[PDB]
DNA sequence: CCCCCC
């Protein structure tokens, strides 16, 4: 029979170490004992014997058949570039963390509206009919630009619904219009890391309220961390930790996590180990006065640089 | 552990008060303890006292298990699970072994991720053995997986089969791991269907690497704790666990080791070190960094493209 | 029973308890390896045979390694030899420092029974140190109490039936012969030789045997191959 | 920033706190949790529920971009 | 007092 360690169990340290110095080593040994009877034997608190023998008796298995029939329903958020949704696997997919690495002034925050308004598109058109959850750290979210992409996205969207003649189309886009687009997207403005760090540490309970948002973009982690912030260990640990959240949320809320990256020197910014951090990994770059966005790491298509461009349409090719 | 009704046969309750009023409250206190002075000093019956640590040592000692008992019993319950990459097999000398940590350092885009995709969807479809993708960075992409088993054989109804045979566990802190890992223990000890044979945690140092920094060291110990659980599913319940970890350098010889340091560096029984070429991406460098029955240090090239 | 000069000629030129120390990959458990070979094999090949004893505190005890380098020991390997020569070779698997503890005192039974089992290799027994040291606390005698009844045990054991303890300890911090001690006070007295593990940029290894009671350092060079050990 | 007396916390865990040198809003989110842990006691669980308490006192207000574009105008 | 950390 099995036997959990209570060094494995969230236990409080301290109510560990009296746990295990009255001889609890194993989690097995507390279930039958009463909250009275452990903390007159232990020693520890009554609140602190209801928490530990509450951990100790809690403790998906979707296969990966049902995985891919939830890929497949939970849409990828189309990114309205035929070649970014062709090498992302049909866009920006939901329950994984991409990150958009890249030079300032390439077009990072320009993909981030695109996005927070294309989740909001219908399920019918392609989309997720969700929610985005803006997080901007570097002051750049421009509001006029995402009215405009939404207002491009809208014209789009009459033009297909049109060139499919259905009235359900037509009933979808009613409720999709730029007051509830811009209704839509969930923005906040984190001034350093700390501010970041409470609202990602906040972003469950938020999501938990909001249960249809799909997306949630961190404009700028590279931002609040290369400023006011010279210990290179405390970058570390807490990117670290700020990654297991971004992923943590994603999988379990149905999310799509956009992190944008600043460029250090060519290599992504953060130090070599946040590369671990986010499941994607596109590079935005100039070549020529060009746009390439480059999939650096993917764990599902191949490293390949396409050709994409910003018009006043949005994030087109 | 300590004293309760129903651990042993043969205890009562005022045995256990008793004992614990005589400044014995766990098993090594009371086997560690002379029979003879509590005995006196107690009132417990010297032989029924011996017969009590008897049991304890019958029931929560491990006995040791002889060597060719041992050696007959592995030659049969132990596996070359293959890969699935002829390289990377030939690099492992034949692939996995069954009953081993197994560590597949990289950096960042290294392949670790898609190695360990190669391997689940092989030994689902190949070898049609159940396999545990333990995702804690989201690497874990269900497309990827039906793309391997498309490569590896064109007829839908075994690329779903084999889908459904990889189970996929989302765990994201070291607290959701080891709930994870404790409840896959639980599962195979009710089952001992088809079990699990491979559990792949992609990646530890992604749920690890929060824990350490700081002044706190329940951070080596949870790190640890996740070996101890990853070994007793290798060796114990005898199933392939392939861990994947980062790779960092050290800051005193700018030498490539793996990461989450010294006290886990001796965690993975294998350790395959996967790199980028210096001078296409698919192509990558596998060393055999850590081995417990080849030399380290191979050379051997994995080309991702091949299969997919 | 059989002398320590005879376990392996190279380390010792000259009841002990030793420590093999060293990071990963530097031949710890491949010299436990070496000893097992030299003390299993039989007087025919070459052998002491003794039953040798090897804690997997650790769980690297890979079987078919041993196998392998038995193997190549043997002038003529064949199936029936090599399960005779593992018949001496006993196996106990360690999870926790407590659990060590009860296969010690377990193992003091068998010990008892077995008068042949000269030799106990303990692979590793920091392997518990970081777990014991959190759930004891701050304070320094509860966290490595368990282990000090261990080293304890190891003491009454290697001392009642004679018996050479290769302890393998791994190497988890830097101190600022990279040996920074750590485990508990009660084994440090008990240690003998620290046999100090490192490798050669790779075939090379490094082996250096320090005598606590004279401080005398040795320094060996040896290899592993398919056969084993071979000093050079 | 803001000293974790006025954010909600309660007196013996405020001097817990400063006896590791524990102040401010960036002193208590840039440890991890499992540092919260040793220094506050408490569990996983517990000090989550504690990491949202302090949050909630110094993270950013939620601001709808339907909100921006009213202010705007 | 070491722990991890490109
Ligand atoms: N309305 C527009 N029409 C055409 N081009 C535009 C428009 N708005 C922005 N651009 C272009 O798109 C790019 C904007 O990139 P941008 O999305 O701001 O990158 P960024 O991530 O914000 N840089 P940084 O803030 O340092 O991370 C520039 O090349 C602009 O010239
Ligand atoms: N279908 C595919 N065909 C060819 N190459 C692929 C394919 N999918 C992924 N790749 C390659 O795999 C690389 C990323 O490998 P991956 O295994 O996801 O990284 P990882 O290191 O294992 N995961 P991480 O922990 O984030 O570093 C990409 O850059 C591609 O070169
Ligand atoms: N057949 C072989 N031929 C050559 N080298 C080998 C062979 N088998 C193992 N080795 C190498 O010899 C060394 C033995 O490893 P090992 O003895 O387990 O190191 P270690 O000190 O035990 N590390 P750890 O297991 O964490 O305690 C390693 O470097 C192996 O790569």
């Amino acid at each position: 029979e099995m036997q959990r360690d209570l060094v494995s169990f969230p236990l409080s340290p301290a109510v560990r170490v009296k746990l295990v110095s009255a001889g609890f080593q194993t989690a097995e040994e507390l279930l039958e004992v009463k909250p009275s009877e452990l903390s007159k034997e232990v020693g520890i608190s009554k609140a602190e014997a209801l928490e530990t023998l509450q951990i100790i008796r809690r403790e998906k298995k979707c296969t990966a058949l049902e995985l891919l029939e939830q890929e497949h329903t939970q849409g990828f958020i189309i990114t309205f570039c035929s070649a970014l949704d062709d090498i992302l696997g049909g866009g920006v997919p939901l329950m994984k963390t991409t990150e958009i690495c890249g030079a300032p002034g390439v077009g990072k925050t320009q993909l981030c509206m695109q996005l927070a308004v294309d989740v909001q598109i219908p399920e019918c058109f392609g989309g997720v009919a969700g929610e985005a959850v803006f997080i901007d750290t570097e002051g750049s979210f421009m509001v006029d630009r995402v009215v405009d992409l939404a207002t491009a996205c809208i014209q789009h969207l009459q033009l297909i619904a049109e060139k499919h003649k259905g009235e359900e189309h037509r009933k979808a886009l009613e409720d999709f219009t730029l007051d509830n687009i811009l209704s839509h997207i969930y923005y906040f403005r984190c001034r350093d890391y700390t501010e970041l760090l409470a609202q990602v540490y906040l972003l469950p309970d938020f999501l938990s309220e909001h249960s249809k948002v799909r997306l949630v973009i961190v404009d700028g982690i590279a931002f609040p961390f290369r400023h006011d912030l010279d210990d290179l260990s405390l970058r570390t640990r807490l990117l670290n930790g700020l990654a297991q959240q971004m992923i943590s949320l994603a999988n379990n809320h149905r999310l799509a996590v956009i992190l944008t990256n600043q460029m250090t020197t060519l290599v992504p910014a953060l130090g070599e180990s946040w590369g671990h951090a986010a499941t994607i990994r596109l590079i935005f770059h100039w070549d020529r006065k060009q746009r390439l966005a480059t999939l650096y790491k993917s764990p599902s298509q191949k490293e390949c640089t396409v050709l994409f461009q910003i018009k006043p349409q949005g994030f087109r090719d | 552990g300590v004293l309760r009704v129903g651990l042993c046969p043969g205890l009562t309750e005022e045995m256990i008060q008793l004992l614990r009023s005589h400044r014995i409250k766990t098993v090594v206190d009371l086997v560690s303890a002379d029979l003879e002075e509590v005995a006196q000093k107690c009132g417990l019956s010297y032989k029924a006292l011996v017969a009590l640590r008897r049991v304890l040592l019958a029931q929560f000692s491990a006995f040791p298990v002889n060597g060719a008992d041992l050696y007959e019993e592995l030659k049969t319950s132990t596996a070359i699970l293959s890969t699935g990459i002829g390289s990377l097999d030939k690099l492992l000398d034949a692939g996995l072994y069954t009953g081993e940590v197994t560590e597949i350092v990289g950096g960042p885009g290294s392949g670790k991720t898609q190695v360990c995709l190669c391997m689940a969807a092989n030994v689902a479809h190949g070898l049609q053995q159940n396999v545990l993708y333990v995702d804690s960075n989201g690497g874990l992409t269900a497309s990827r997986l039906l793309q391997l088993l498309q490569a590896k054989t064109q007829d839908e109804e075994e690329q779903a089969e084999a889908l459904r045979r990889i189970q996929v566990v989302h765990a994201f802190d070291i607290f959701q791991m080891l709930d994870v890992l404790q409840e896959l223990r639980g599962t195979v000890a009710q089952q001992v269907s088809g079990t699990v044979k491979v559990v792949v945690v992609d990646s530890v140092t992604a749920v690890v690497s929060p824990l350490l920094g700081g002044q706190q060291r329940e951070g080596l110990a949870l790190m640890m704790q996740l070996a101890r659980e990853l070994k007793t599913l290798a060796r114990d319940l005898g199933m392939a666990v392939v861990v994947t970890n980062h790779i960092t350098r050290d800051r005193d010889s700018g030498r490539l080791k793996p990461a989450l340091g010294r006290s886990w560096s001796f965690v993975p029984s294998t350790r395959i070190l996967l790199d980028t070429i210096e001078g296409s991406g698919g192509r990558r460098m596998a060393c055999l960094a850590k081995s417990s029955r080849q030399p380290t240090g191979f050379q051997e090239m994995v080309d991702i493209g091949t299969w997919g | 029973r059989s002398s320590l000069k005879e376990i392996e000629p190279n380390l010792f030129a000259d009841g002990d308890i030793l420590e093999f120390h060293g990071p990963e990959g530097t031949g710890k458990t491949e010299m436990l390896y070496h000893l097992t070979a030299r003390c299993i094999l039989p007087k025919s090949e070459g052998g002491l045979e003794v039953e040798v004893l090897f804690i997997d505190t650790d769980y690297h005890f890979d079987m078919l390694r041993l196998v392998t380098i038995l193997e190549h020991r043997l002038s003529q390997s064949s199936e029936e030899i090599i399960k005779y020569c593992l018949g001496r070779f006993f196996l106990v698997y360690c999870s926790s420092s407590t659990h060590l503890l009860l296969t010690l005192y377990s193992l003091e039974s068998m010990f008892c029974s077995h008068p042949s089992l000269c030799l106990l290799i303990l692979d590793s027994l920091s392997a518990f140190y970081w777990i014991d040291r959190v759930n004891g606390g701050e304070s320094v005698n509860l966290q490595e109490s368990t282990l000090r009844k261990c080293s304890q045990c190891l003491e009454k054991l290697v001392n009642d039936y004679r018996l050479v303890l290769f302890a393998t300890t791994q190497t988890i911090m830097q101190k600022a012969i990279d040996y920074r001690p750590y485990l508990c006070k009660a084994w440090q007295q008990l240690v003998k030789h620290r046999m100090f593990f490192s490798k050669q940029d790779s075939n090379q290894f490094s082996l250096v045997s320090r005598c606590l009671k004279s401080n005398s350092l040795k320094k060996h060079f040896f290899i592993i191959g398919e056969s084993g050990v071979e000093f050079c | 920033s803001k000293k974790l007396k006025r954010v909600g916390l309660s007196q013996e865990l405020c001097d817990r706190l400063s006896r590791h040198q524990i102040l401010t809003c960036q002193d208590f989110l840039c440890l991890s949790p499992l540092e919260l842990m040793k220094v506050t006691g408490l569990s996983y669980r517990g000090v989550h529920e504690l990491l949202c308490m302090v949050s909630r006192a110094c993270a950013p207000k939620m601001q709808t971009a339907y909100g921006i574009k009213a202010q705007r105008s």
